[PDB]
């Protein structure tokens, strides 16, 4: 290629090293391909279960309740909201 | 770093008055809205009205 | 663009780390099909 | 089988891994051509869900894994797509795309892209994990990892120890604020009992303001140390040692912004610390003045446009401090189009010089030889110039605006300090685009002779990135400045909200004064430059002096490198000297062999003569039984008094 | 059946192996992972519901000295394991192994010698947290100091002489005051043992002198400042296995050692004195690191780094809740993986190619040694306290609890997070970053044996960091047992 | 399953020389602590959940809840038992 | 690998066999650090004895029956073998590879397999699996966390307390329970602290 100078070729790193274009890479490139596009999809179809929207899934009665029974525990306990003790 | 921030401490007194009073709100500074108890409006409540 | 020598694919280290995590993540699923069809995961 | 939210997660971190274990396997052609694609993708699926969000506003969750479950600190994996979340995301995700494209004709004959563009994956990885998470914890570790990243990146020419030491500057002194970050996060979980945000944005309106003045002080240090505002901004300016692509990346458009996007999570509590929006202003108006007074007198290209970056994160703080996120906020998106595109345009100026220099004082004339190049740096240095129609208008003039508008009184003086800034922005784009394509050469005739405009690799991106830079503003503005768009929920206080006082209150001249002021102080520039060329070269020392300090970085670097780190590695040494191999072996295995080596002499040279070896024991019987029967004599009397004669004796002995 | 005649069989097995082959290094490695598995097993039948000590054995007694007792009157010495020191063996028999390959082929002269003080270490250490009363507890304490001796001085490096004495001298120096203490504990109670022990409540003024000398042992071993000078030269002149043993195995001992022996025990003295604590902590750690950073020798910076962990450990165990003693436990557990993958690479893999240390010969490894700079950069980058490991976690939690203890202190040990970075990143730069130096020829990459090993401690860490959690099965218990709250 | 329910000590009703009566005890206040820690968890719930239903109405309407984790965040949390086990309060 | 494999004639002719070679560690250099010093002949003889290290001349029940005076014959002219071999393998960078059918063995460059170190065999089939059950085992032992077990008891001591939930709808007790949680206090600390109330 161009601008490219000599390299130790025992060198040997899990990326390339230097302008590494093996003489196989399309099977390889179709592997990698074909693990990704499978890793994908699974982690896609395995979180579909775990994703929610942030609205619309507690009823608003069920949060009145859970209001009402905090105020229930406040008066048990006796205590008061904030600010009220001037 | 002194030029800097002394001319902004002098330039302060040397400002226009404001034109409108700042904005205000209905139901006495919305302090239910703001989570307030009617004890709590000095804390919570927003401007008059 | 100038080529270099071949390289395979399946090194070792890819079948050994692919192989025992995705035999992990098999195992896992496997228990918890274990517990949906029982009371208690296979390793218990 | 489809999740938007996971989709973007995981494509970038497979761009990110695959190289690393794939690489010697698959070669730099088709990792750039597979890491660029994903990224593509996960660009696509942000638009998507960007309309969609628009359309319901509803975001979606993805929770995960449990981290810690202890003692009331409920730590999960949990992650969300918001509207500023996926704002960040389309700035992060479109200048990801474009940087991968770019970097594949920028980075050719490089032997080692594939490394290269795994780190950009990171970063983009990581980036998406930092504005997705729906907790601190989350939002710290994309953090972290993106200083990794950071550092890796400016020390991708590892043979360069310039590249080596500025990596090291930024990854330290982000580190610093990683340190305050760090206290802000056992604030939280001390003040709060949890480090999510549905519950510290639920109860911030009840805690006690000295709590939450800590808590936003620590972590504005952080996003001090991030977005390069004043006291922690020499390492903006030494990371364009790395390649220009990752300029564009990351400290053009997306690490710089992490701290912007904190305060913007954190708005619901800085709603509640008005000490903390006050300094935030403060500091932010001392950067955007003093970053353009550097970019004036500075003469290389890549540095000015830091600088000019650094401007912009300032005035974004300032809009913050006004309280008005959704400005800063507009700004940073922006901002991501069109400095991404001026750092891409400066990376096809620096190849068109044979010997790739970045000193505009060594350019000259390369206007009818790099016409491309030329409309696409003024379109995104008019688009940052506030000109009218482009997004730099619709994101930048409102904020000088709301300098006025705030009910504050005291905001005028950041109107005046923000106007200045902005004339100097005219000034040090102005300047690039004289000295670089309207000048007369400086250069050699070869540099003219091979100077050609770059391949498509190059040039689609900044075609993109310039229509973005043209129409992304007036398209967007309705959702991030209309009146009471409720896009961003960030709640804002009634009393603190001067958006409708903004636009109205504005009279003439405070609202033309920028526009005008940009218009005539650009033509001035130019007509000095070509005309009156003295008024810049006239070899005065008092002017010379103040240029040397405006062209040194204020000064900054020479007092935190002297006055700090020097006097550290002093005080360091005086330590690990004095101290640990001083004082600490006196008292210790050296003093303790001294002493013993003294003493155990005296002990054995005591019985000094063997000439005759009865005479000398048979008196020391006889010392022996005559001081014992005195100390017997004066211990009776009183003991304290023996104490003295016993150490005396044990001296004579042992001395 | 007899035990003899199985015992007698290993015996056997081991004379006959050393007589046809002239080493011990696979039978030791043979026992050492099946001595993993059986401690695996142990935990597969450990019960998490119950606080109490399981596998309890008596050893020692009047009535069966060769056996264990089933008595009614208990004279001997008690073993047994709660959750807590069930995590430290875990780590214990997860390194031995580890520290028997990292010197597989750098020993060429009385090999057999090296193994067995390095395994007797190991089994030293491990019954040291199988103990279950004070003078048991001491004399597996103590026990390594000649082991160290001799394998220091006969396998050490340049000024193993000056090592030697010191790991000696200064640890027995501590651990004598930490006798005065346990002799003072056995005559007023008439009873050492870790079980009911929190019953006894002595009187505040005894507590506050028993506390002085346990603390001055935990201050001698952990090490804290004023006395921890002894760990680089120790730590660096050492071979690798002790190296990696002291810095993982046995400055955890202090750790365990406060948890088990000052805080059950000691409650009010402790509760009276963790000021002093949080004061020498600090110190600790700021000052060993500043004074890390004008080191020049590899393995003696990664000796000081391992003290500033300690110290943020100490913080962390010393602060009265709960969250902080998890952290304390986790930082020593990524710690011990961390540390020596460290200590293998400026020891194991530099030192065997380079026999020097001095970091003005070391520069620009990535371009000859590459995989080696991609561990340098992981484990720094972990040692530090990046998230997703174990180290993150461990100091995030240790300074929680040291805030809420102490706001200010507590606050203000939180600069841990950049001086790490400062002293760790200024040697990892010069290491991996500039031309390859003139000084040094070029020589192989690292092997399949040193990556094995910090593959090992890497996943660990990262399984660690990215679910903690994993290890409240056997802690959730003890970061209840030793708070002192009303 | 087979979900366990031990049976509750005290450390006022027993003779700290019967060992498994005091870890017993021991196992009971921790056990407790613990459930008053699912408790204020069950109340964070509620809030986080109440605030992203309401949005802008979370101050009127999550107010009760974030009042109750907020009296309940100091003193449901774990606070161990030798405090207890080596006072006695009555003196 | 052989159960009996061991054959004392062999290695009583080894021995002096070996004896009239030179040492290990002056022999392929020469003195003169050069392979080519060395002869041809005495190379594929060294050769032939070095490619004798890697076989099986030994067994487990001929280890564990035999006398003392043949184990140190083997032992002894057993470690000269494994000098040679790593002496050519580290100074002329070749292992010896006899091939198929022709039965002359000399010094080869294959070095892509054919090699295994002694301690792979105990740790990726000992060390590793058992690591892998670890953690297999700390995962389902969270399960057993007191956190789980905590919120099952207090869901239960709602439901003893207010058994009218349990004939609600089954996709609504969540929610009723943690209704009834919010309002009460079914901890039971102050119950064990007796004297505490004065
Ligand atoms: C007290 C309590 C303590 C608690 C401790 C906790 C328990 C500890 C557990 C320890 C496990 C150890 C296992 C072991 O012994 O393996 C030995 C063995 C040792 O490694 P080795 O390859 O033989 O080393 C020699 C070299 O290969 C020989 O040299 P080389 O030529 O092959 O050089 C290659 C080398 C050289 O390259 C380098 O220099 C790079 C530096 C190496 C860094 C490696 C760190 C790991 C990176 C992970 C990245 C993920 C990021 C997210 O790079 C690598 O080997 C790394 C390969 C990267 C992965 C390949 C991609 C495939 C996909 O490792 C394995 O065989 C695979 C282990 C992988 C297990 C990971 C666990 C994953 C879990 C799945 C997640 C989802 C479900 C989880 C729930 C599970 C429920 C049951
Ligand atoms: C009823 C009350 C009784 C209570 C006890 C009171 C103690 C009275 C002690 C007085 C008795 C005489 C002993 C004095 C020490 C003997 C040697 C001496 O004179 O000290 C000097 C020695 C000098 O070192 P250098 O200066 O290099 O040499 C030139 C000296 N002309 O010094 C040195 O080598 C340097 C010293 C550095 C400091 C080291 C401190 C170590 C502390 C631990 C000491 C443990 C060893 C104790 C040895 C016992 C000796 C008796
Ligand atoms: C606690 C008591 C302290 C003991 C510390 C160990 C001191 C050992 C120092 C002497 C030694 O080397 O041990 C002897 C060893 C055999 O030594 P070796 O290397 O094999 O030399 C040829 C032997 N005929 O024999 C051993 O293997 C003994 C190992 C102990
Ligand atoms: C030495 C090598 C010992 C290896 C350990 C052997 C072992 O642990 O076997 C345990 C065996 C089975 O016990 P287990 O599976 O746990 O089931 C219990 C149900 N009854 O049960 C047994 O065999 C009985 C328990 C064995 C106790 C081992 C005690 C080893 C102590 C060595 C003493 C070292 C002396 C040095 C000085 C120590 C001073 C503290
Ligand atoms: C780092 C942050 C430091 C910022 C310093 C510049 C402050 C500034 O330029 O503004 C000055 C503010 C003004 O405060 P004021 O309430 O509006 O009073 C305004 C009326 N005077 C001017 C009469 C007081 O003075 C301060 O409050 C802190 C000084
Ligand atoms: C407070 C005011 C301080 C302003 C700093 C003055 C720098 C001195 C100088 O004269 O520097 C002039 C440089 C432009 O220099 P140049 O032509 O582009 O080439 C470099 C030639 N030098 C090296 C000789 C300078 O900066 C400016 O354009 C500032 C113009 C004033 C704009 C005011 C709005
Ligand atoms: C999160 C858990 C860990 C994730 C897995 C990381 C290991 C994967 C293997 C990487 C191989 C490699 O990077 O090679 C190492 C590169 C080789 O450079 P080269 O491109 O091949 O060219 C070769 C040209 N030399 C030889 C002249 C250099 O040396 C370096 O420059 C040092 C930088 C290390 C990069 C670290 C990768 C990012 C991980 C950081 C996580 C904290
Ligand atoms: C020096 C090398 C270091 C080795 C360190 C590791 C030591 C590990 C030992 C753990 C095993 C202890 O396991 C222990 O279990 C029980 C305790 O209930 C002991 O006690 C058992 O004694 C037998 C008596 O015949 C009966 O079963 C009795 O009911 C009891 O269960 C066992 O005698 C002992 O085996």
């Amino acid at each position: 290629g161009g601008g490219r100078y000599p390299f130790p070729k025992d060198v040997i790193s899990m990326t390339g090293g230097w302008w590494a274009n093996p003489s196989n890479w399309k099977l390889n490139g179709l592997f990698a391909t074909g693990i990704a596009v499978g890793l994908a999809l699974w982690v896609s179809t395995a979180t579909l279960p775990y994703t929610r929207r942030r609205e619309g899934i507690t009823s608003e009665s069920d949060i009145s309740k859970w209001n009402a029974a905090a105020g229930v525990w406040r008066e048990r306990h006796g205590k008061i909201s904030t600010g009220e003790a001037a | 770093l002194t030029i800097f921030f002394g001319a902004s401490y002098v330039a302060t007194y040397f400002v226009p008055e404001k034109a409108a009073i700042p904005r205000e709100f209905p139901y006495e500074g919305l302090w239910k809205e703001s989570g307030g108890t009617e004890k709590s409006k000095a804390f919570f409540g927003q401007r008059s009205e | 663009p100038e080529l270099t020598p071949a390289v395979p694919f399946f090194q070792p280290y890819v079948l050994k780390w692919a192989g025992v995590s995705l035999g992990l993540v098999a195992f896992y699923q496997f228990n918890s099909s274990y517990e949906a069809k029982n009371g208690h995961t296979w390793v218990e | 089988m489809y999740n938007a939210i996971s989709l973007i997660i995981i494509l970038p971190c497979i761009s990110w891994l695959f190289p690393l274990f794939f690489g010697r396997q698959l070669g730099y052609v088709f990792v750039t051509r597979m890491t660029s694609t994903l990224i593509i993708i996960t660009t696509l699926i942000t638009y998507y869900y960007f309309y969609q969000l628009l359309g319901n506003n509803n975001p979606i969750n993805l929770e995960l894994f449990n981290y810690l479950n202890i003692d009331y600190l409920d730590i999960n994996y949990n992650f969300e797509i918001d509207a500023l979340t996926i704002t960040m995301l389309l700035a992060i995700t479109t200048i990801s795309s474009m940087v991968h494209i770019y970097s594949i004709g920028y980075m050719e004959t490089d032997p080692h892209q594939v490394r290269f563009f795994s780190l950009l994956s990171m970063f983009t990885f990581w980036m998406i994990i930092l504005v997705t998470g729906s907790n601190y914890f989350v939002l710290f570790v994309g953090w972290e990892f993106i200083g990794v990243t950071s550092y890796l990146l400016i020390s991708f020419w590892v043979t360069r120890l310039q590249a080596m030491k500025s990596a090291l500057s930024a990854v330290l002194m982000n580190r610093f604020g990683d340190a305050f970050f760090v206290l802000g996060l056992c604030v939280i979980a001390y003040v709060f009992g949890t480090l999510n945000y549905s519950t510290i944005f639920a109860t911030a309106y009840l805690i006690n303001t000295d709590l939450l003045v800590l808590i936003m002080l620590a972590l504005f240090i952080a996003a001090m140390a991030k977005s390069a505002q004043f006291g922690l901004h020499n390492w903006l300016t030494l990371a364009m040692e790395g390649p220009t692509p990752v300029s564009s990346l990351l400290h053009a458009a997306t690490l710089v912004t992490a701290g912007i996007y904190l305060l913007l999570r954190s708005a619901n509590i800085l709603e509640y610390t008005p000490t903390v929006l006050f300094i935030i202003l403060w500091i932010g108006a001392l950067t955007t003045l003093s970053a353009g007074l550097i970019a004036i007198c500075s003469n290389d290209l890549k540095r000015i446009i830091a600088l000019s970056t650094m401007s912009q994160l300032g005035m974004m703080t300032i809009a913050i401090g006004l309280s008005a996120y959704n400005l800063a906020l507009f700004h940073l998106l922006g901002h991501a189009f069109f400095k991404a595109l001026l750092f891409m345009s400066a990376g096809s100026i620096i190849h068109s010089i044979l010997n790739e220099s970045q000193d505009i004082r060594t350019y000259g004339g390369l206007l009818s030889y790099l016409p491309y190049t030329y409309i696409c740096i003024t379109i995104a240095s008019l688009s940052l110039m506030a000109m009218p129609g482009l997004t730099g208008y619709y994101t930048k003039d409102i904020i000088i605006e709301s300098t006025y508008g705030s009910y504050s009184i005291s905001n005028y003086v950041v109107y005046w300090i923000a106007y200045l800034s902005a004339v100097l922005t005219c000034v040090y784009s102005m300047k690039i685009l004289y000295l670089t394509f309207y000048s007369n050469p400086n250069n050699n005739t070869i540099t003219y002779y091979n100077a050609h405009e770059s391949n498509i690799y190059i040039t689609l991106p900044m075609f993109i990135l310039a229509i973005f830079a043209m129409f992304a503003g007036w398209i967007l503005k309705d959702i991030y400045l209309g009146v009471g768009t409720d896009f961003v929920g960030t709640h804002i206080l009634p009393n603190n909200f001067s958006y409708f006082d903004t636009e109205f209150s504005i009279t003439q001249f405070y609202k033309l004064l920028p526009l005008i002021s940009a218009i005539l102080v650009s033509i001035l520039i130019v007509v000095l430059n070509e005309f009156f060329a003295i008024v810049f070269n006239l070899n005065n020392k008092y002017i010379n002096t103040v240029y040397s300090i405006f062209n040194q970085k204020l000064v900054s670097d020479q007092i935190l490198n002297h006055f700090i780190i020097f006097k550290g590695l002093v005080t360091s040494g005086n330590i690990a000297h004095h101290v640990d191999k001083g004082s600490l072996y006196r008292l210790g295995p050296v003093g303790i062999n001294r002493l013993l080596n003294k003493a155990s002499y005296n002990v054995i040279n005591l019985s000094s003569n063997t000439r005759s070896s009865l005479s000398m024991n048979s008196m020391l019987i006889l010392i022996t039984i005559v001081s014992l029967l005195l100390l017997v004599l004066v211990m009776n009397v009183n003991f304290i008094i023996v104490i003295p004669v016993l150490i005396s004796i044990l001296y004579i002995l042992f001395s | 059946m007899f035990l003899t005649s199985i015992l007698l069989s290993s015996l056997y097995l081991f004379n006959r192996i050393l007589a046809w082959q002239g080493n011990v290094k696979h039978f030791y490695l043979f026992a050492s992972n099946l001595l993993l598995l059986f401690i695996v097993v142990l935990y597969i039948n450990f019960n998490t519901f119950s606080n109490s000590f399981q596998f309890n054995f008596e050893l020692f007694n009047s009535l069966n000295p060769f056996g264990l007792s089933n008595s009614d009157i208990s004279n001997g010495l008690l073993f047994g394991i709660d959750g807590l020191s069930l995590t430290f063996i875990l780590l214990t028999v997860l390194l031995i192994p580890l520290t028997l390959l990292g010197n597989w082929y750098n020993i060429n002269f009385n090999s057999n010698l090296y193994y067995t003080l390095v395994l007797a270490i190991g089994l030293v250490i491990l019954l040291n947290f199988w103990a279950l009363d004070y003078i048991s507890f001491y004399i597996l304490f103590e026990a390594t100091l000649p082991l160290l001796f001799i394998l220091i001085h006969i396998y050490g490096s340049s000024d193993s002489e000056r090592a030697s004495f010191y790991v000696l001298m200064f640890t027995l120096s501590g651990s004598l005051f930490m006798l005065l203490s346990i002799v003072v504990i056995s005559i007023v109670l008439n009873t050492t043992n870790f079980i009911n022990h929190n019953l006894f409540v002595l009187s505040l003024d005894l507590q506050t002198i028993i506390w002085l000398g346990l603390f001055i042992a935990i201050m001698v071993k952990t090490p804290l400042f004023p006395i921890h000078v002894w760990l680089p030269v120790v730590h660096s002149e050492s071979p690798l296995a002790g190296s990696m043993i002291l810095a993982g195995l046995i400055l955890k001992l202090a750790l365990y050692a406060i948890l088990r022996l000052l805080l059950p025990l000691l409650c009010e003295a402790q509760i009276l004195y963790t000021p002093m604590i949080y004061i020498i902590s600090l110190l600790t750690i700021i000052l060993t690191s500043l004074a890390t950073l004008r080191q020049i020798d590899l393995k003696v910076i990664i000796a000081y780094s391992s003290i500033s962990h300690m110290g943020i450990a100490i913080l962390g165990v010393c602060s009265n809740t709960s969250l902080g003693i998890y952290g304390s436990i986790v930082l020593g557990v990524a710690h011990g993986f961390v540390s020596p993958a460290l200590f293998l690479i400026v020891g194991g893999i530099l030192y065997d190619r380079y026999h020097i240390r001095i970091v003005n010969y070391y520069k620009g490894l990535t371009t000859y040694m590459p995989q080696l700079a991609t561990y340098i950069i992981i484990l720094s980058f972990a040692n530090i306290g990046t998230p997703l490991t174990g180290n993150f976690t461990g100091e995030f939690l240790s300074l929680q609890g040291g805030f809420i203890r102490n706001p200010i202190i507590g606050g203000i040990s939180c600069i841990s997070v950049l001086l790490a970075a400062i002293y760790q990143l200024k040697l990892t730069n010069k290491l991996t970053g500039g031309i390859s130096s003139i000084y040094m020829h070029r020589t192989n990459d690292v092997t399949i044996r040193e990556k094995f090993i910090m593959n090992i401690l890497i996943i660990s860490t990262l399984i660690i960091g990215i679910c903690p959690q994993i290890m409240y099965n056997l802690l959730y218990w003890t970061v209840n047992n030793y708070i002192y709250i009303i | 399953s087979e979900h366990q329910r031990p049976e509750l000590v005290s450390f006022d009703d027993i003779n700290y020389n019967d060992h498994k009566k005091v870890r017993e005890a021991q196992e009971s206040y921790t056990r407790e602590q613990f459930i008053r820690l699912e408790a204020l968890k069950t109340v964070r719930k509620a809030l986080e959940k109440c605030y992203e239903e309401s949005g802008p109405n979370h101050f009127e309407d999550c107010k009760n809840l974030a009042e109750q984790y907020l009296d309940m965040l100091p003193t449901h949390r774990l606070q161990g038992y030798l405090g207890y086990q080596r006072n006695d309060p009555s003196k | 690998f052989a159960l009996r494999a061991y054959n004392e004639e062999k290695e009583l002719a080894l021995k002096q066999r070996l004896s009239q070679l030179p040492p290990p560690g002056k022999a392929f250099v020469t003195a003169e650090g050069e392979p080519r010093p060395a002869k041809e002949a005495e190379l594929a003889e060294l050769a032939e004895i070095a490619a004798l290290y890697k076989t099986d001349r030994v067994g487990i029940l001929d280890i564990l029956l035999l006398g003392n005076k043949h184990a140190r014959l083997y032992r002894d002219n057993t470690a000269l073998l494994k000098d040679y071999y790593y002496n050519g393998r580290r100074i002329l960078d070749k292992i010896p590879v006899k091939d198929k059918q022709t039965g002359k063995v000399t010094w080869e460059i294959k070095r892509e397999g054919a090699e295994k170190e002694d301690w792979v065999n105990q740790m990726y089939f000992l060390y590793a699996p058992s690591l892998i059950l670890l953690l297999i085992v700390m995962v389902y032992k969270s399960r057993e966390d007191i956190t789980f077990w905590a919120k099952k008891e207090l869901d239960q001591r709602v439901l003893d307390k207010h058994p009218e939930i349990n004939d609600a709808p089954e996709n609504e007790r969540d929610a009723l329970i943690v209704e009834r949680i919010i309002a009460g206090d079914y901890d039971k600390l102050a119950s064990l602290q007796k004297k505490a109330t004065p």
